[PDB]
DNA sequence: GCAGACACTA
DNA sequence: TAGTGTCTGCT
DNA sequence: GCAGACACTACGAGTACATA
DNA sequence: TTTATGTACTCGTAGTGTCTGC
């Protein structure tokens, strides 16, 4: 059935190492479009969305849509056994109890064929829905990650204010402050180091420390991330994938 | 070095639920569960050697022989059981997706579960509550009082009783025809008397008789293994004359190489389990026997202490 | 007419078969012992014909079966109310003489229609799930075109809604009223509660015996109101660190699935459901104090489910939450539910058997369903013949509490000739070993507060008390030997006998007062504290005093009272300097002054003397020292 | 054992 | 709103 | 090459049990 | 709760080593 030949293993390893920290049991859905995975953590506060297109696979082949719900601890343990130049290849049989993933080396001697048992995760339908967001600001993912880490040096107090049409991060905490004012991220020299805000009357929002701390751990996939804010809708931090997309839904604390 | 033949205990272990003898009602219930397949969580308890874990293994084998290797997790006291090494493994096994026949479920056999930590049982409570649709549990312990109350609530209690002489005799004759060994009825009754309901003890004693003498008679059986010391202690405590008890003690325990502490503990157990005499007499005997036990434990272990204990037993029995 | 037949029976003023369900609508109370059937066996035959067997004698009681000897309260109650009395000889002819259905008596007719109503409601709900089963099967067939009957009975027959629960209706409604009015208390800043008083309590608590439905009730109340259930348990760690890193951020955050599940007004909130609070087996590394901090500060409804509340481990939960107590439900609701289950499962059990099944299992409904599922595999007829074997095979050996252990141990029946055969010595040893850490203390506390019934001929009560005290002292010696450097823990059964079984077997009978908790723990703590203070003041006055701590209390301390309190009494504040001069001489502080006064007993108690001293006189003494 | 509260019935 | 039947904590 | 970044073993503190 | 060793368990922390990266 499923024969999803990746070109190599680094991107998949980065994806798993990114979203493995928050959720513990993801449910992959196999479709001709690609790989769809929606995961909710144990606190029911953060949601993880995976969309990987058929372009991101070398030779992808799916006959029937099969549900492959696997653990992330065991998947990480298996994927720590893989090199970088090897070609990861996900294989699933008919009505698969276990998913077979194998690495092919360019040395042409080494075939490491690990079979991973599949868990029985409850069948949850696609709860995703198109929503309009009040604030939509984007910056390079490394810059956002380091700024969020500086904000999270303090306990839980994060504040974003858009007064005077300029973005300031005046954060507080239990002892000390994290009021790191960021300059307007505009640079014609580097197109990736750019900023873009959709105003729609923004005021402020406060998140949790571990929430964005786990959001920023997936920074390896995309150069820049579009941070989205909505008043009555779950938040969105969508990373850009060459063949799909990766967004982390979140509910802002009240 | 020469290899060893398989012991008769494990060579003739039953593989189906029809070969196991003893509690007919419990085995019939197990066979009806076998036919239906919807096996509930069960706790199996009894004194050692009456067919507890072999019945669980036979039930699992007949339920899913093709998947015994895949969907049966046999954790036990030899394996490391704790809070995390149990919760992680059992949760992974219970959430594991394995395709059974419609009436079959994965079986988690917790053999020797009376030694488990209470927090492990607390986690097991929610494990069984959540994943009862896919996996089923099967405890097997000697003492069922160690298992916490909620687990016994969320389980089907199956109590095993010690086998009567008829069932042990039937199994002994079956194994004798299978092994083709000569025997005498007196030797077989001696083996049954020595076993005291334990089938494994009966098999061990029969094999020892066969391999040491060849003919299963009373003389050979009593040569290899002695009469149980609880019985000799019971008849020592119940004797009429003090001289009779003194000589029984000396000859049958002191000259047979029995430790004084063992004799005192056996006397305590017999007097606790003794029935013909009055309750207050047993309480007084236990009090003075415990005084003697304290004397033995402090270091004074001699024949004189046991003789004095017997003298006090008789001074209590003759009513001053 | 049952009443007409009962009048024809010759009463007393000091066994054959019968028609099925012939004692219907008849109340039976058993007192004394019967020559043919013992109390348990006669009660089985009393319930064999649908007769309610109450445990207490009443004015509305119809007939009482009289034996030989029982509690004096029953003997005085029967005589004054002139209740009908029939001996065991009349019981045998009662079975044959009474026709089926209990006749047309007023009590019998009322019992039958209630029993028919119980069967009627059983049949009404029997096809409710059957119609539902046909509904889901048709829906499942359509989905397949465009697993059941292999499930645990405790799961498929789970309460669909709050109306399907059995018992604890008041507790369930209390929880529902607390949950539905949590937002109202949130608006009022948890200051003033309502008539029930649940408004001030931010979080509710559920505690009760296993199998009665705490988890199901909490989940159903959460689901009905539309809340999102956030549940934790013992399967995952709940120590301080991951509690701070887990649900701590969920106190004021909503469901990400809550937005995507939507009219619902409570669909985007959390109801924290911590089942098995007893699994936090940690005094410091455990999360019990952390959960207390959540009870202090939480912006969302929170619910706890445990089994026993009174453990010292769970002490910080004393006055924290709306304590909702569940209990063993009465046999009628379980009777109706089991009738529904039996109708739906095509196996039949007699309706009177359900009472014995509940009595055997001690009000554990889930274990009752497990018993039914296990028995129904091969034994399809649960009736009068199999009930005894089923009960003695599935009896639940629940460990007893210390008070129940003391009450059971000081009974004169179990040390009688007939009583001890049923309750052997090993049973008493196990009864001790249930709570061996507390049992000797509970025996010693109230072994002389009971009226003995096992007195030997010519032996007074005081002699039995003396023998019991001697054996308690011997058991104390054995206990000291056990808990010492040698650690002779193989000697435990001897201590069991000497400290609980022998002392009780001499003074057993009926308690004159009530089962009292041991006073040795509190007095021991007080003595340890007083020893600590004695050491502190002794080493404060160590210089210049050639006397140890024992001689300080016996000799020195009575003299200090008449140098440090009598000037306050005979001349008041005029001797403020002299008292301070003596107090400063022995390096005594102000704290030591109050400590010395509490060491006195009898006629030298200074608590009243200091109280009578005017506050103006005492105020100056403190200020001058400072 | 001594209350003490929760029900069913009156 | 008031009699029983029965489960439950007393430290 | 050097400084983190990680997962790993090891040590220490605390709780609980000790006859069927 | 006291109880006085020894065992077993659980957790938390501190070092200890190795792998990524620049
Ligand atoms: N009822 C029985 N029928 C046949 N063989 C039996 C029976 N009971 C015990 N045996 C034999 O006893 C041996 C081992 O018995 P087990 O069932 O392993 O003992 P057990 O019941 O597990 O007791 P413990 O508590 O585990 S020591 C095997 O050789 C079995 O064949
Ligand atoms: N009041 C009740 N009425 C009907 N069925 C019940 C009732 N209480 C329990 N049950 C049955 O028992 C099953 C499990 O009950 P639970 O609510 O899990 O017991 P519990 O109160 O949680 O006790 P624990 O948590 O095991 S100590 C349910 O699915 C029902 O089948
Ligand atoms: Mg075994
Ligand atoms: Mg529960």
């Amino acid at each position: 059935m499923l024969e999803a030949k990746f070109e190599e293993a680094s991107l998949f390893k980065r994806i798993i190492d990114g979203f493995k920290d928050c959720v513990q049991l993801v449910n992959f859905q196999c479709k001709e479009d690609g790989i769809i995975a929606q995961a909710v953590d144990d606190s029911r506060v953060l949601l993880v969305s995976l969309e990987i297109g058929v372009e991101a696979f070398q030779e992808y082949r799916c006959d029937h849509p099969v549900t492959l719900g696997m653990d992330l601890t065991s998947l990480s343990k298996i994927l720590r056994c893989g090199n970088n130049t090897d070609t990861l290849t996900l294989i699933a049989d008919n009505t698969p109890d276990s998913i077979i993933l194998l690495f092919e080396d360019t040395k042409k001697d080494r075939i490491a064929e690990y079979s991973l048992k599949l868990m029985d995760i409850d069948a949850d339908f696609l709860k995703i829905e198109e929503l309009q967001y009040d604030s939509t600001l984007s910056l390079p993912s490394s810059e956002f990650s380091k700024i969020v880490r500086d904000l999270s040096q303090l306990s839980d107090s994060i504040n974003i204010m858009i007064t005077k049409e300029t973005i300031k991060f005046v954060a507080d905490g239990d002892i000390g402050s994290g009021s790191v004012i960021i300059k307007p991220f505009v640079d014609m020299e580097h197109p990736e180091t750019s900023i873009k805000l959709e105003m729609d009357q923004p005021v402020d929002l406060t998140f949790g420390a571990k929430y964005l701390l786990d959001i920023i751990k997936g920074s390896s996939l995309s150069d820049r991330v579009g941070i989205r804010l909505s008043s009555e809708a779950p938040a969105l931090f969508q990373f850009d994938l060459k063949s799909g997309f990766l967004q982390f839904f979140l509910a802002p604390k009240f | 070095t020469l290899s060893l033949q398989l012991p008769w205990v494990e060579k003739y272990r039953p593989q189906v639920l029809s070969d196991i003898v003893g509690n007919k009602e419990t085995i019939d219930r197990l066979q009806q569960i076998a036919k239906d397949g919807n096996m509930p969580h069960m706790i199996i308890s009894g004194m050692p050697g009456i067919g507890k874990t072999t019945s669980v293994h036979c039930l699992a084998h007949e339920l899913l022989g093709r998947s015994y290797a895949d969907g049966v997790l046999e954790l036990n006291a030899s394996d490391d059981r704790g809070i995390d090494v149990v919760r992680n493994q059992i949760k992974h096994f219970a959430q594991k997706k394995l395709h059974l026949p419609p009436g079959k479920h994965k079986i988690v056999i917790l053999d020797e579960a009376d030694s488990m930590t209470a927090g492990a049982q607390q986690a097991l409570r929610r494990t069984m509550e959540l994943y009862s649709n896919s996996t089923r549990f099967a405890f097997a312990c000697n003492q069922s009082n160690k298992i916490i109350e909620p687990l016994q609530s969320r389980c089907a209690i199956l109590r095993y009783s010690k086998l009567s002489d008829e069932d042990v005799l039937k199994r002994l004759l079956q194994i004798i025809k299978l092994e083709d060994v000569k025997y005498t009825n007196d030797g077989l009754e001696a083996i049954i008397f020595t076993a005291e309901g334990d089938m494994r003890q009966a098999i061990n004693n029969l094999q020892s008789t066969v391999a040491g003498h060849g003919l299963v008679n009373a003389d050979n059986v009593f040569k290899i293994v002695d009469s149980p010391h609880p019985l000799i202690v019971k008849k020592m405590l119940l004797a009429s004359n003090l001289e009779d008890s003194i000589q029984i003690l000396r000859t049958d325990l002191w000259k047979k190489g029995y430790s004084s502490i063992d004799i005192v503990t056996t006397s305590f157990r017999v007097t606790k389990n003794l029935a013909q005499v009055k309750e207050s007499v047993r309480l007084e005997m236990i009090k003075e026997i415990g005084l003697t036990h304290m004397r033995i434990l402090e270091g004074v272990g001699t024949y004189l202490q046991l003789a004095s204990m017997l003298a006090k037993i008789h001074k209590l029995n003759n009513k001053a | 007419t049952a009443q007409d037949v009962l009048d024809k029976i010759p009463s007393l003023d000091l066994f054959p078969e019968g028609k099925p369900n012939c004692l219907l609508g008849l109340t039976i109370v058993f007192t004394g012992v019967l020559p043919t059937l013992e109390r348990g066996a006669s009660e089985a035959l009393a319930k064999r014909y649908g007769a309610r067997v109450t445990k207490s004698i009443s004015s509305k009681t119809s007939v009482v079966v009289l034996g030989d000897e029982a509690g004096p309260k029953k003997l005085e109650k029967i005589k004054q109310l002139k209740i009908k009395a029939i001996d065991e000889e009349g019981f045998k002819q009662l079975i044959a003489g009474m026709p089926a259905e209990g006749g047309d008596g007023e009590a019998a007719e009322k019992a039958r229609r209630k029993l028919e109503e119980q069967h009627n409601i059983a049949t009404k709900e029997a096809e409710l799930l059957v119609k539902k089963e046909e509904e889901r099967s048709k829906k499942l067939a359509a989905t397949r075109v465009s697993r059941e009957e292999d499930k645990l009975w405790t799961v498929k027959y789970a309460p669909t809604n709050l109306q399907q629960v059995c018992g604890n209706k008041g507790s369930v409604m209390k929880l529902k009223n607390w949950l539905a009015n949590w937002e109202n208390s949130k608006k009022n800043s948890f200051k003033h509660a309502g008539k029930d008083g649940s408004g001030v309590f931010r979080a509710a608590m559920l505690y009760g015996p296993p199998g009665i439905g705490k988890t199901t009730a909490a989940h159903l109340v959460a689901q009905e109101l539309g809340y999102d259930i956030l549940e934790q348990n013992a399967s995952d760690v709940r120590s301080k660190t991951l509690l701070n890193a887990g649900v701590k951020n969920a106190l004021d955050n909503m469901s990400v699935v809550g937005y995507f599940k939507h009219q619902n007004l409570n669909g985007k909130h959390f109801v924290i459901i911590m089942d098995e609070v007893d699994g936090m087996s940690g005094g410091d590394r455990g999360g019990v104090g952390q959960l207390a901090q959540f009870c202090r500060k939480t912006s969302t409804p929170l619910i706890l489910i445990c089994n026993e509340r009174n453990l010292p481990k769970m002490r910080p939960f004393d006055r924290v939450c709306l304590d909702i107590q569940f209990r063993r439900p009465d046999a009628n609701s379980i009777k109706s539910r089991l009738m529904t289950i039996a109708i739906r499962e095509k196996f039949k059990l007699d309706p009177n058997v359900i009472d014995r099944l509940i009595q055997t299992t001690r009000g554990d409904i889930r274990q009752v369903i497990n018993l039914l599922s296990t028995i129904s595999t091969t034994t399809k007829t649960i009736n009068h013949e199999n009930i005894n074997e089923i009960s003695k095979a599935w009896e639940k050996n629940i460990a007893l509490k210390p008070f129940d252990i003391a009450h059971k141990m000081l009974d004169g029946q179990i040390y009688s000739d007939i009583g001890s055969r049923n309750f052997t010595l090993n049973d008493k040893i196990a009864l001790y070993f249930d709570d061996f850490d507390f049992t000797p203390l509970m025996i010693q506390e109230n072994y002389l507060s009971t009226r003995p019934s096992v007195l030997k001929p010519g032996q007074s009560h005081l002699e039995a008390v003396a023998e019991a005290a001697n054996c308690i002292s011997l058991g104390d010696i054995v206990e000291k030997k056990i808990r010492s450097s040698e650690q002779l823990w193989s000697l435990l059964p001897l201590h069991a006998v000497l400290s609980s079984v022998y002392p009780a077997s001499k003074v057993a009978g009926h308690m004159a007062g009530r089962i009292n908790f041991t006073a040795w723990l509190g007095q021991n703590s007080k003595s340890a504290k007083y020893y600590r203070l004695l050491q502190e003041i002794h080493y404060h006055t160590r210089l210049g005093t050639s006397t140890d701590k024992i001689g300080l209390r016996l000799d020195y301390l009575p003299t200090f009272r008449k140098r440090l309190l009598d000037p306050f009494l005979k001349q008041g504040a005029d001797a403020i300097s002299s008292v301070i001069e003596v107090m400063d001489d022995y390096y005594l502080t102000k704290e030591d002054w109050d400590s010395i006064m509490e060491f006195f007993v009898g006629p030298d108690v200074t608590t009243a003397i200091i109280k009578k001293i005017p506050a103006t006189v005492k105020s100056g003494f403190t200020r001058k020292y400072n």
